């Protein structure tokens, strides 16, 4: 009995985020593609400048 | 995590433990105890 | 390390990823100012533990997730029994009755009677010369 055993040795990142809103989110951009998303904004690659 | 210490990062095989814990346990030695009894009745009675 | 030789590892090379904590873009503490979450607490490098971080920046990531609930308990008083208390102030904290079992390094005593018995017993054995 008890509980599962858990291996710490393998990082989960959806166990430190306890809020919904923080975790990235791959979802449908009508504009093109898909993007990620979060309440932190869309994850974006550095331009030239 | 003032006792971070006390958890394990790897997984516990906790049957294991409580198998090792009966492994090396003291030996209530009841079926020598029942046969010794038997013995020393019948001496007793239908011996002696 | 300390915070100088932090500082010049950080501005020697401002992209490296463990001094990307210490100094990071205005882009991200403007959001999480935005947000109205301190960006230490979620920003990825952050977390890294290879990641150094001074004093200031340590101390103030500790305030990052934290309860602020308290139990006053009174007199407590159990007997034959188990108690545990858990300071879940219902924070999606499944209700846990995992018993922790251990290594019994249980040593055996041994059935050694008192050698100090050595003495009387040989007394038992001295009383068969009455039986003669």
């Amino acid at each position: 009995g008890g509980t599962p055993a858990l291996d710490r040795r393998v990082q989960d990142v959806n166990d430190t985020i306890s809020d919904v809103k923080q975790k990235w989110r791959c979802v449908v951009y009508p504009g093109n593609g898909f993007v990620s998303a979060s309440i932190f904004g869309f994850q974006a690659e550095v331009g030239p400048n | 995590l003032s006792n971070s210490d006390r958890f394990s990062t790897v997984p516990v095989n906790r049957a294991k433990v409580v198998q090792h814990n009966i492994k090396h346990s003291f030996d209530l030695k009841l079926h020598l105890i029942s046969l010794l009894s038997l013995l020393v009745i019948w001496i007793l009675i239908v011996a002696i | 390390m300390t915070d100088e030789q932090i500082y010049a590892f950080c501005d020697a090379n401002k992209d490296d990823i463990r001094c990307k904590c210490i100094y990071p873009d205005k882009s991200i503490v403007r959001i999480g100012i935005d947000t109205r979450l301190p960006y230490y607490c979620w920003y990825e490098p952050c977390k890294r533990s290879d990641a150094l971080l001074p004093a200031s920046l340590k101390k103030n990531i500790t305030k990052c997730n934290v309860s602020d609930c308290t139990i006053s308990l009174g007199n407590v008083s159990i007997t034959d029994s188990k108690l545990d208390v858990n300071n879940v102030c219902d924070s999606k904290r499944v209700a846990t009755e995992n018993i922790a079992v251990r290594y019994l390094n249980q040593e055996i005593r041994y059935p050694i009677i008192d050698i100090k018995w050595l003495p009387i017993g040989l007394l038992a054995l001295a009383i068969l010369i009455l039986a003669f």
